[PDB]
């Protein structure tokens, strides 16, 4: 409910629970220099605020119960170590002062005779009673409204990605989704992209083309329709006539066992209703194969626990199943157990050729032109998936048979009990051939991946495909040019092992998986293991950060999410992991940022990232429009957030030398209240929502821009005491014009403004003013809204304080309302305006000074394009 | 997942806006023309402030060879001063007559805040209730101090006079007229007496005089439209002062009825009763004469200000001018 929501609110935020104290100090009345108001009303509104944003949530909750039945940005870290250095400033200023409060206090306060309040406190106990005083005044340096605001901003500039119409994916009809509203300036810090292959830089929409069994490649044009065959459909193009007719008549045993297998070791759901014997497959190499498969007559019709279905040129001959081994990423290779009406136990397999030919039998002359072959196809960018069979005799199958079915003893068992037999009965192989299917690159790919490049994000793609499939892939988009010298696991480990016994443009680091574990190796003994382990572990990463581009090959999951966590740890920078497929989840959650194509493998990868866009060509805008305007309008926010806040408090500060330190506000007590939320919220707001440096074609167009957030370069821990230095300043005018401007005579006559209720009216006024026109000269999008609520923000103070200071207000409260007549006596003397036009002028001209040397002597690569429009 | 975005301005991030850059042929104009208008505001403002005349005669009496130094130990509660000074030039049109405070913290957290407003306000139940605000003058002895706080207390209570030495040499006084010299604001809205009654005697029923007054504050003038809360100079007294050093409007000289001037060139003297100490914690007490003026009154400051800012835009746009030419 809201009790909770303000429990956590309070403890887990630490300014939150600050303002919290600071009412405890401020109902104390020995010390306190403020009212409540001032604490109270700006805390409700920005305790009241945030539960909004959070209420509806739970409100749709309880609706959706009644129809049915972490990641922290960079700059997040900053902003906490910004709050926590406002506090050590405030109560190193708030103690001097005390210490200046005691000393004029012996000094002067004990003589003077009209300060007398009958309280005999020595002057150092009335130091350190205001030095809780002035925790109270200055309070406001810590921004009570930052933690309100950031959520607003980020909560806004992360739903232009929803509605996002360049990022939305027509035919598919899935536009893009930003399912985490609190990685939005990341996106405009990433350094680094871990990218999967197939599913990310390719469309998984899949057709056969080639084949080869025996040695003898198949898919070639040699000696087209098939309209022969019932079950044939014209979708695939195929022009092979020597296969046609061979399968079609003359066939072989090799052919046979070859199209047999692709549509027996299937997994894919079928469909006869429609009569056109429709498929739906969860993996498009297993649904593209049976595809193909029944394209020469080999049709999966149906299949049940006991049985299947399979026709073979219009023989419909049912087969008895009776074990499939189950394939994941850890396997690679998938195999099937089928007992023929024969009465033969035939075992069928299907994966990868890596982990199918260590199991090869010692017989197999066919096995040397089939890695050719292999390789033949892998030249064009074509998946390959080798094959193999075995028999299986009927005495020594029972026992492992029962084995098999005493596998499933339940529990965890069953992850690696069965493991077990799958192990103990694939011994020996007979190879029959491989597969060759093709995979297309998304469009616009190969522009993302040389766009992406150019703003120094080094692209690594992880991929469980063949060596040669990457590496080709690779130059298929662009990621490895003709500049690139390749290097694989050999050179790399022989570089570590060199130098490591010694102290004891373009490049690729292509790479397998098997080559990945082998260099880093996947009481005295165990600290110097994890001291190697350190050491290697460093060296591949400083070894691989330093070449542009890194092909991984033969990657399962958890080498995925490894490799990840080497970079994060051991080179401090941000990375993006952008993938489709359960395989890939792994990687998702390590990344900093965690994006997740829709693809075609599944609809899981994606609700387990942070970004669900569809295709890897909007990876454009992600992060060269969203993300790098996220990172300038969040950092223009902090720079003139700070400003506001640390330029309004310390008025207080310098006012103290002229009353004694005793700790008197320059200000109206309600115009402490409404300045937070209310003067000098909503301009601010609108430009971190609102700004753009460049227009959105222009900032594709130069992707060089996006280097200004990758080397943090907009708001660092340094320039957080350039815009206090702005603050302290600021504050220093306002509060030295006035002053300068009422020791001498101010309009001095029956009407006379000198007074001290006139003296804030007028740093008030000038202040508002002040603060927003610099807002205006920060946003470079003056948009019609903008210009609104820069100017509502000014027009509004007017408002209300002629309001506040009106005759009839001082009814409801003659006591919490006291400066009545102020403002309508105040303003309309001329020397108070000449005041605060001159306040003004010297305040924002030296800014404008100031702002163009920068553009004219050290001009951005923002500025430099801006000056030229075209 | 979902449908189409809809395709508005606001939600693609393509709202019309002008995209202000600060060009050098921007900049440099709005600080020459800033040279252009504070300068002759400058000088408009400092020539005029050199106009107004004034005379500011401090009569505090610390330094030795003041002849009234004895009122800094007033054996005898009546002291006086008598302080001639000759104008050179005779001052024209209404001339404001002011009390200055140096040294005079009137702005101290302890000070601006101990006053009760709704009893100022003419409240009757805070008539006999001071609040807590004011506490260390709530009450007297039993009852409570009508106007409690620490700043009706510690109230200006000199009496100043001026006297004119013609040739005869008897000393003419000059009208003083102290109605007026408050805002309109705080006569008629924010002070105001006790509901009830014709006689201000019968209002402020139960009630003391504060410790230092010497007299109550029923019969502060003779005027029934300036006695109590709403009297003149007790409104200008608690009219919290921005800094230490202030003046505040005690009596007004206003346009004579012929054509002389309101005080002609000639030797005056300021009869005064020193009844105020502020020697205790080196306060000085002035009394100043001014005459009015159509702009204000004599701010020099801000003519300057104005010069000198107008004198430095200028000179930035130059420099800026420079920058902008070697780095075009
Ligand atoms: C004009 O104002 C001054 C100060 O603003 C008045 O001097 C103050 O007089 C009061 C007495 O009326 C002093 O309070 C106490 O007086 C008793 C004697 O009754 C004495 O024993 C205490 O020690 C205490 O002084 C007060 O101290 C004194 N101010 C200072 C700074 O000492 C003055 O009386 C006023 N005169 C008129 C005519 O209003
Ligand atoms: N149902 C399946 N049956 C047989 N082999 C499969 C298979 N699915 C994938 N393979 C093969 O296993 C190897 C790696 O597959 P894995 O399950 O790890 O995901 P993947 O690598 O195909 C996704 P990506 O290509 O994007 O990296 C590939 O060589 C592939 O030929
Ligand atoms: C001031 O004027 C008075 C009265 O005219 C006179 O008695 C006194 O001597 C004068 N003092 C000085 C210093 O001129
Ligand atoms: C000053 O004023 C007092 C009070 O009215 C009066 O007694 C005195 O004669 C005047 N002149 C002086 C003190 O020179
Ligand atoms: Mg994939």
């Amino acid at each position: 409910t809201f009790i909770p929501m303000n429990l956590f609110e309070q403890f887990k935020r630490a300014a939150n629970l600050y303002f919290l104290a600071l009412l405890i100090l401020q109902a104390v009345p020995q010390i306190s220099t403020l009212a409540w108001y001032t604490t109270l009303v700006p805390l409700l509104v920005v305790l009241g605020v945030t539960a909004i944003k959070d209420l509806v949530d739970d409100v749709a909750r309880h609706k959706m119960d009644k129809e049915i039945n972490f990641k922290r940005t960079k700059i997040d870290y900053l902003m906490n170590y910004m709050v926590y250095t406002i506090f050590v400033v405030l109560i190193l200023l708030s103690a001097g002062l005390a210490i200046g409060h005691a000393y004029w206090e012996a000094q002067v306060g004990n003589s003077s005779w009209y300060l007398y309040d009958g309280e005999d406190d020595t002057p150092s106990y009335r130091g350190f009673l205001i030095f809780w005083g002035y925790i109270i005044v200055l309070n406001t340096m810590v921004p009570i409204s930052l933690y309100v605001s950031v959520e607003v901003i980020r909560l806004g500039q992360s739903h232009f990605i929803n509605w996002d119409l360049q990022m939305y994916y027509a035919e598919k009809d899935t536009p893009a989704k930003a399912r985490t509203t609190t990685l939005n300036e990341q996106l405009g810090q990433i350094h680094y992209i871990f990218s999967d292959k197939t599913g990310t830089l390719t469309q998984n929409i899949m057709t056969f083309k080639k084949c080869c069994i025996n040695g003898q490649i198949y898919g070639d044009h040699r000696d087209v329709d098939f309209s022969w065959n019932t079950y044939a459909d014209g979708k695939l193009a195929f022009y092979d006539h020597y296969l046609i007719e061979q399968i079609q008549s003359g066939k072989e045993p090799e052919v046979r066992q070859f199209f047999f297998l692709l549509a027996v070791c299937h997994t894919v759901m079928v469909d006869r209703t429609d009569g056109q014997l429709n498929y739906q497959a969860a993996s498009p190499d297993e649904g593209a194969l049976v595809n193909a498969a029944r394209n020469f007559g080999f049709a999966f019709l149906a299949r049940t626990q006991n049985t299947i279905t399979i026709s073979e040129l219009g023989t419909e001959r049912t087969y008895n199943v009776l074990a499939i081994l189950d394939f994941n990423s850890d396997r690679k290779r998938m195999s099937i157990i089928v007992r023929t009406p024969e009465g033969n136990i035939k075992l069928y397999c299907k994966g990868a050729d890596t982990v199918i030919y260590e199991r090869l039998h010692r017989m197999n002359p066919t096995k040397q032109e089939t890695q050719d072959a292999l390789d033949i196809f892998a030249n064009e960018t074509l998946r390959t998936l080798c094959l193999c069979y075995k028999e299986i005799e009927e005495k020594e199958f029972t026992e492992w048979n029962k084995k098999f079915m005493a596998a499933s003893v339940a529990s965890t068992n069953r992850d690696e009990a069965l493991d077990k037999v799958y192990e103990e009965i694939e011994k020996d192989l007979i190879l029959l051939g491989a597969t060759a299917i093709e995979d297309k690159l998304q469009d616009g790919v190969p522009e993302t991946i040389s766009k992406l490049a150019k703003a120094d994000i080094k692209i690594w793609v992880l991929t469980g495909d063949k060596k040669e499939t990457a590496e080709n892939i690779g130059f298929a988009c662009e990621l490895l040019t003709e500049d690139t010298t390749i290097c694989y696991g050999e050179d790399i480990n022989s570089l570590l092992h060199a130098r490591m016994e010694n102290q004891r443009g373009n490049r690729a680091l292509i790479i397998t998986g098997s080559w990945l574990n082998e260099i880093l190796l996947e009481t005295q003994s165990k600290r110097r293991l994890e001291a190697k382990k350190e050491q290697r572990q460093k060296n591949f990463v400083d070894l691989a950060c330093e070449c542009s581009a890194v092909i991984c090959c033969r990657v399962t999951p958890k080498q995925k999410a490894m490799v990840v966590d080497l970079v994060k740890r051991y080179k401090k920078a941000i990375t993006l992991a952008i993938g489709d497929g359960a395989n890939d989840v792994n990687m998702i959650k390590t990344a900093h940022i965690g994006v997740g194509i829709s693809g075609q493998e599944g609809m899981q990868a994606v609700m387990s990232s942070d970004y669900s866009f569809a295709q890897f060509r909007y990876l454009q805008r992600l992060l060269l429009v969203h993300g790098r305007w996220s990172y300038i309008r969040m950092c223009k926010f902090l720079r003139y957030f700070f400003y506001k806040n640390f330029a309004f408090t310390l008025v207080h500060f310098w006012y103290s030398f002229f009353n004694g330190y005793s700790a008197q506000t320059a200000y109206e007590d309600w115009f402490i209240t409404l300045y937070n939320v209310l003067y000098t919220s909503l301009p601010v707001l609108l430009m971190g929502l609102l700004d753009q440096d460049v227009s959105d074609k222009l900032s594709l167009r130069f992707p060089g821009l996006y280097i200004v957030g990758q080397r943090d370069l907009l708001f660092n821990y340094k320039r957080f005491f350039v815009s206090l230095l702005h603050g302290v300043l600021t504050s220093m005018i306002l509060f030295f014009i006035p002053l300068g401007a009422y020791l001498q005579t101010v309009g001095q006559d029956g009407e006379a403004p000198s007074d001290y209720q006139s003296f804030a009216v007028t740093i008030a006024s000038a202040l508002v003013i002040t603060v927003n026109f610099q807002i205006g000269l920060d946003t470079s999008y003056w948009t019609f809204v903008n210009a609104f609520s820069i100017f509502g923000s000014i027009a509004l103070y007017f408002g209300i304080m002629f309001d506040f200071h009106s005759a009839g207000i001082h009814v409801l409260f003659p006591s919490a309302f006291q400066f009545t007549g102020t403002a309508s006596n105040a303003l309309r003397q001329p020397y108070i305006w000449l005041t605060i036009i001159l306040t003004v002028a010297v305040c924002l001209l030296p800014v404008v000074a100031i702002r163009f040397l920068s553009m004219t002597i050290w001009p951005s690569e923002s500025d430099k394009i801006q000056k030229h429009r075209k | 997942k979902t449908r189409r975005p809809d395709n508005t301005a606001f939600k693609q991030q393509r709202l019309p806006a002008w995209q202000p850059i600060l060009t050098a042929g921007t900049v440099l104009p709005i600080f020459f023309i800033i040279g252009l208008i504070f300068i002759p505001i400058g000088i408009g403002i400092f020539v005029t402030s050199n106009n107004i005349r004034e005379i500011e005669i401090d009569y505090t009496g610390t330094e030795p060879s003041s002849p009234c130094n004895k009122c800094l130990s007033p054996d005898v509660t009546p002291c006086f001063c008598t302080i001639n000074f000759t104008l050179e030039k005779s001052f024209e049109g209404n001339v404001f007559m002011y009390y200055g405070l140096s040294n005079f913290y009137q702005n101290h957290r302890r000070y601006v805040k101990s006053r009760d407003d709704s009893q100022l306000n003419g409240d009757s139940s805070a008539l006999l209730n001071p609040s807590k605000e004011c506490e260390p003058y709530r009450r007297n002895e039993d009852k409570p101090i009508a106007p409690c706080g620490a700043i009706a207390n510690s109230m200006f209570n000199d009496t100043l006079e001026l006297f004119l030495i013609g040739n005869d040499s008897y000393p003419i006084p000059i009208a003083l007229k102290k109605k007026g010299i408050a805002w309109w604001t705080d006569k008629n809205v924010k002070f105001r007496n006790p509901p009830g009654g014709d006689n201000l005697e019968e209002r402020f029923k139960g009630t003391t005089k504060p410790v230092n007054w010497l007299k109550p504050v029923y019969m502060l003038d003779s005027d029934p439209d300036n006695n109590g809360f709403i009297n003149e100079d007790f409104i200008v007294w608690m009219r919290t002062a921005a800094l230490p050093t202030f003046r505040k409007l005690y009596r007004l000289i206003e346009r004579k009825s012929d054509l002389h001037p309101t005080l002609p060139a000639g030797r005056y003297s300021l009869n005064v009763t020193y009844n105020y100490p502020v020697h205790y914690f080196d306060g000085r007490k002035r009394m100043i004469l001014s005459t009015i003026s159509w702009m204000g009154g004599k701010n020099p400051f801000l003519g300057i200000a104005y010069i000198a800012v107008g004198s430095i835009s200028f000179l930035l746009g130059v420099v800026l001018l420079v920058i902008n030419h070697k780095y075009r």
